[PDB]
């Protein structure tokens, strides 16, 4: 599930 | 190829007849794009990152095209900031970190 | 090494002698841990997330070791689902994504 990107 | 972090690692993937620039994301189980109709049943679905979560329709068995593989699984479709390919298709390409 | 991933990238870190796991994750700037306290001198900060800016402590020329190699660098706390090594680090320790 997690997407952790981060700008 | 090889592809340092300088910078962002955008890549251009194909999906149909459809051009996007994705982000190569370690950090991400799964794939999301934004603003894709693609073909198929799709199911809800909310996926988290740092500030919280959005929800995302998840289609399976959609085939993607990255640097020339061809990568075939689920795509998830909402409002992320950037298009994001995750671990589900970047092992698929045989993907590694290495240091 | 070489990380590969069909699983989660995560490794071990040591961060003011204290030992943790943390996600190696390209689709990321910037490093940002979990909640703790850190040598000296911090500012706020605000980094965009999903949903909107989320409110961080940004500590500058901080060691950490990743996988026995070194890097110093910005590291931010907040509240993020997991330890996240970012690109400001990752470039330091000279990993490169491979496919």
């Amino acid at each position: 599930r997690q997407a952790n990107f981060l700008g | 190829p090889q592809i340092t972090l300088w910078k962002r690692p955008l890549v251009t993937i194909r999906i149909g007849g459809q051009l996007k620039e994705a982000l190569l994301n370690t950090g991400a189980d799964d794939t999301v794009l934004e603003e894709m109709n693609l073909p198929g049943k799709w199911k809800p679905k909310m996926i988290g990152g740092i500030g919280g979560f959005i929800k995302v329709r998840q289609y399976d068995q959609i085939p993607v095209e990255i640097c020339g593989h061809k990568a075939i699984g689920t795509v998830l479709v909402g409002p992320t900031p950037v298009n994001i390919i995750g671990r589900n298709l970047l092992t698929q390409i045989g993907c590694t970190l290495n240091f």
